[PDB]
């Protein structure tokens, strides 16, 4: 019914409105509710637009809440494998210490689920391995 | 008795006026738990500077003897502590009484008012504005629009303490909100808004929802009032000026004001947060009784006048303003319709599109 067509509508619209203000692409993409859990990637996209400590923690919130709720997207799994590479190293990248916090501030349980998924992904056995030590470490009861 | 009126009949400073109000405002607040037009009125007339006798020379004029009075009601109002007695005073003071210095003491009221907010009266600043949500939105809005005029045209600073006291005052926070929309009607010229006052308007739109949700959580709301007892939200102002931003350009040689479209989107952004805080005050919680928010079937007019304001060259010149106005009514129509505060079904505001340019915005609000 014309929903892919309005994602793409919406998408170019927020092209458009990278070079104008940031407020005005933010309440543009806020009043959509037509297909948004199916649109989050574009909520997540224009969420990483901004760059700010309470956009990052918003960020973190909302996108984390919006993965949890539809784990099928692969854009879920390569923020989460970038949060914990980020916890592990490359600390010189501010978002990347915003990803970290945003890791940290969820709660143990799904911290540890997100580290068994991403070693579950993690085929390799150095990496695995290495997620396994980084989540037993910041979660000493996993 | 006659012979204290006589006693305070004379000199245009004199503090027998004070005297007298406080003797006023004690027997008030001492018969107010067991609970008169003519002394209020007097009174008024006193200090507006007409005579007891109704067709009498004015009483004794202005020149600094009207200023120490004026200082020294201040002085009084401030350190009164008494919020009922402050706004019994204040709702006397800047209603119409018919008497022939009426809309010279509404205005000396407006401009007692605004030292006040100088001197940072807070419980006189919160006693004028449940004043104002006890009068008229035509005389209050109109005072409204004096004061600022009287303020932000002059140097900077006056912005700043509008500012400040609406960081400080939440619920006059959103009266002035409501009566700077009330007054920039987008019926003319002077409807524009200024840039001192958008500019403003604009910096203070960080807690332009907690100030909302302050002033709806203030008091409940009765039914309709006389043609408005100061509404909270004033979104459809808000929506029509983000609008309106060509319409500077159509009302004006053409190109006088055409650099406001930027900021007004900007202050039109934050009616998102105001949109998400009234869902949560609302359908999240209990108060999602009568029409969700403030309507009051205005939507309906705003689409008029949309309609109507538009047809200044709207094909060609206007053509992307226009446009990107259709998409801020549908975005405002989708806010209102998801947080409820429109609780009318479709075609409302559909069948009303009609009568305006078509876009794809038009086709987006319809689907």
């Amino acid at each position: 019914m014309s929903a892919q067509g309005d994602c793409e509508f919406l998408v170019q619209r927020a092209r458009e409105l990278v070079p104008q203000d940031l407020w005005a692409a933010k309440a543009w993409l806020i009043t959509a509710r037509s297909l948004y859990p199916a649109d989050f990637n574009i909520q997540y996209e224009m969420y990483t637009i901004e760059r700010n400590a309470e956009r990052t923690a918003t960020a973190g919130r909302l996108l984390y809440d919006m993965f949890v709720n539809f784990p099928d997207q692969p854009v879920v799994w390569r923020e989460i494998s970038i949060i914990t590479s980020a916890l592990r190293n490359d600390s010189q990248d501010k978002q990347t210490q915003f990803l970290r916090s945003l890791f940290e501030t969820l709660p143990g349980r799904v911290q540890c689920e997100m580290l068994l998924k991403v070693t579950e992904q993690c085929f390799n056995t150095l990496e695995r391995s290495e997620m396994l030590l980084l989540l037993l470490r910041r979660f000493p009861e996993t | 008795m006659s012979d204290i009126r006589h006693s305070l009949l004379r000199r245009d400073a004199l503090s027998a006026a004070k005297e007298v109000l406080y003797h006023l405002d004690i027997y008030f607040s001492s018969q107010l738990q067991s609970a008169d037009k003519g002394p209020v009125e007097l009174l008024e007339e006193f200090v507006f500077q007409v005579p007891k006798e109704r067709s009498a020379q004015p009483k004794r004029l202005n020149s600094l003897q009207e200023l120490q009075l004026l200082e020294i009601m201040c002085n009084y109002f401030q350190e009164q502590t008494k919020d009922s007695v402050r706004q019994i005073i204040f709702s006397s003071l800047f209603s119409p009484q018919g008497n022939k210095a009426d809309d010279s003491r509404m205005s000396l009221l407006g401009k007692l008012v605004s030292m006040a907010v100088a001197v940072c009266r807070i419980p006189v600043l919160e006693c004028a504005a449940s004043w104002l949500q006890r009068t008229p939105v035509v005389y209050c809005v109109r005072l409204a629009k004096a004061l600022v005029d009287d303020y932000c045209c002059l140097v900077p600073g006056s912005i700043q303490t509008l500012k400040q006291i609406f960081s400080a005052s939440p619920r006059f926070c959103c009266q002035f909100i409501t009566s700077v929309t009330a007054l920039y009607d987008l019926s003319s010229d002077d409807l524009i808004p200024p840039m001192d006052l958008l500019e403003m308007i604009v910096t203070w739109i960080f807690e332009d929802p907690r100030l909302i949700l302050i002033t709806f959580l203030n008091t409940p709301i009765a039914a309709n009032l006389p043609i408005g007892f100061l509404e909270l939200t004033p979104l459809v102002g808000l929506i029509r000026w983000c609008v309106k931003a060509p319409l500077a350009y159509k009302r004006k040689g053409v190109g006088m004001d055409r650099d406001s479209h930027l900021l007004y989107s900007k202050l039109h952004l934050s009616v998102l947060q105001v949109l998400m805080t009234l869902q949560l005050h609302l359908t999240e919680k209990n108060l999602y009784g009568r029409l969700g928010l403030i309507l009051f079937d205005h939507m309906v007019p705003l689409v008029e006048e949309i309609n109507r304001l538009a047809d200044e060259l709207n094909p060609l010149n206007a053509s992307q303003e226009i446009e990107l106005s259709l998409d801020r009514l549908a975005q405002a129509l989708q806010v209102a319709m998801a947080s409820g505060a429109l609780l009318c079904t479709r075609d409302d505001l559909r069948t009303l599109c009609s009568r305006l340019p078509h876009n794809n915005l038009l086709q987006l609000v319809i689907s």
